[PDB]
């Protein structure tokens, strides 16, 4: 059988999680909901190694009226990303608040091996990579990944996830 | 045993809240069984679940039904109605099931159809004094002035408005 | 293009998603997470984001400690049953009621019963050989003895 993982996909609203999904995820399967039930539906096919893998790819809105839902929303996920934009340092002080809230809503199984990846988008920066990193590392060592809205890093971000989450 | 009510009733437009910072324009009308007798942030947050889940079950079901939009709910402890009465203009309205020691039911309650003809007749009795339309009515008049002539309006209907059968 | 074919998998998935959509009956059993389980009609990469959707759905009226039992929309009827972690989810444009379709998810429910249930009790008695069942088990003596009077009546 072929194996399903869910994804949860974290980030403070406008940070650019749409449109950077929109160059990964098979649109033709899209399913856009975020201002009315609270999360985009995506779906993917992704290589890891000989196995073909179907990823459930759930792109949250991020809105405060949704945050209730997070018990509903997180259920059963796989693995998480977490995704900042390097100019807006708000977005980044936020990679803190979502991944304890994702942790105490979702409450995986293996909390302290629990598949992350850190993604932030480039378009001046305030973020410098090294401080990326450093939260990254302070994390357990979350995979860090840098890409732009016009691909690049997110398959290898997402490839580097989904073998995680198989090695569980 | 308390007896079937009117739980809440919404009047909101899809077109006239776009961005998620004018969400809330969507509304022009939201009543509550407590307003019927200071919007907090939870309740705010509550109006905008409730009427975000209806155009959600909306675009949902139309990929199944050839377009045609949700009109009814069932769930245990309340039937809800959804009718677009103009182009554009929705009425959602949640009416609570009877409970008994609890217990729901939903034997005194008025089916959905029957529901669904009275707010239309209200809406059509609104019209009669008003305008030609929600859409007329908003450009000729405005918004302020548009949403305080429903509130009048609603308001005194729905503190009458008998959702059970007798 | 019949209703009762499978959707092939060489068509664009465009027409896949269209084939799909157009059925008359569909049949969706789902986790708790949204995980897909089965599907009457298509395949795992083309009805997961449908699941995710419904359980959403079924979720809010979860969170409000009001369960969703189904809604109608036009010549549509959607049916849901909840048995603990398993979601079910019937959509029909036949003219089929709520019951009739409760029901029908309610048979699929113990054809997954019976196909789960005899490996988890083997495994759970290999764990624990002296697992006693009268506990979990209480209640459901007055429906064993009904059951069975129903067969001694008939003789």
């Amino acid at each position: 059988k072929k194996v399903l993982l869910k994804v949860i996909i974290l980030g403070d609203s406008g940070v650019g999680k749409t449109s950077l999904m929109n160059q990964y995820v098979n649109k033709k399967f899209s399913a856009s909901y975020k201002a009315t039930i609270g999360a985009d539906f995506l779906t993917r096919e992704v290589m890891v190694d000989d196995r073909q893998v179907t990823m459930q790819l759930w792109d949250t809105a991020g809105q405060e009226r949704f945050q209730s839902l997070g018990v509903a929303f997180y259920r059963g996920a796989d693995c998480c990303v977490l995704v900042f934009d390097v100019n807006n340092a708000k977005s980044f002080d936020a990679l803190d608040s979502w991944r304890d809230e994702f942790l105490i809503q979702a409450s995986p199984r293996d909390p302290e091996n629990f598949p992350f990846v850190v993604l932030g988008i480039k378009i001046k920066r305030v973020i410098s990579t090294k401080r990326a990193q450093t939260f990254c590392q302070s994390k357990g060592g979350i995979p860090y990944f840098e890409t732009s809205a016009k691909a690049i890093n997110v398959e290898e971000a997402f490839q580097v996830i989904a073998r995680n989450a198989l090695m569980q | 045993i308390i007896p079937a009510q009117l739980g809440f009733l919404a009047i909101y437009n899809p077109a006239l809240g776009t961005t998620d910072e004018t969400l809330e324009d969507q509304i022009v009308y939201y009543a509550t069984a407590s307003t019927l007798s200071p919007v907090s942030k939870e309740e705010r947050h509550e109006r905008l679940r409730q009427i975000g889940l209806a155009q959600g079950m909306v675009e949902f079901a139309k990929s199944f039904s050839d377009g045609e939009p949700v009109d009814t709910i069932d769930t245990e402890k309340a039937r809800v109605i959804l009718v677009e009465v103009e182009e554009g203009w929705w009425i959602l309205a949640s009416i609570d099931l009877t409970r008994l020691p609890y217990e729901y039911s939903s034997r005194e309650v008025k089916p959905p159809s029957l529901l669904r003809a009275d707010l239309l007749r209200a809406y059509d009795l609104f019209l009669l004094h008003h305008g030609s339309s929600l859409s007329s009515l908003l450009a000729s008049q405005g918004r302020a002035q548009l949403v305080a002539s429903l509130t009048r309006f609603w308001d005194h209907f729905l503190a009458t408005w008998n959702v059970l059968l007798h | 293009e019949r209703e009762l074919d499978n959707i092939p998998d060489t068509l664009p998935d465009d027409e896949r998603l269209a084939l799909w959509k157009g059925k008359l009956k569909h049949y969706l059993i789902l986790s708790s997470a949204g995980k897909p389980i089965w599907s009457r009609h298509g395949d795992l990469s083309l009805v997961n984001s449908t699941m995710g959707v419904v359980q959403t759905i079924i979720s809010f009226y979860e969170g409000a400690r009001n369960p969703l039992l189904g809604f109608t929309a036009g010549k549509v009827r959607f049916v849901i049953l909840i048995k603990g972690p398993l979601y079910f989810v019937a959509i029909s444009r036949l003219r089929e009621s709520d019951a009739q379709l409760r029901a029908q998810l309610e048979a699929l429910y113990m054809q997954i019963l019976s196909t789960l249930t005899l490996p988890i009790l083997t495994n759970i008695f290999a764990h624990r050989p002296s697992t006693d069942l009268r506990g979990p088990l209480q209640g459901t003596e007055s429906l064993l003895a009904s059951l069975a009077d129903s067969f001694t009546k008939g003789s």
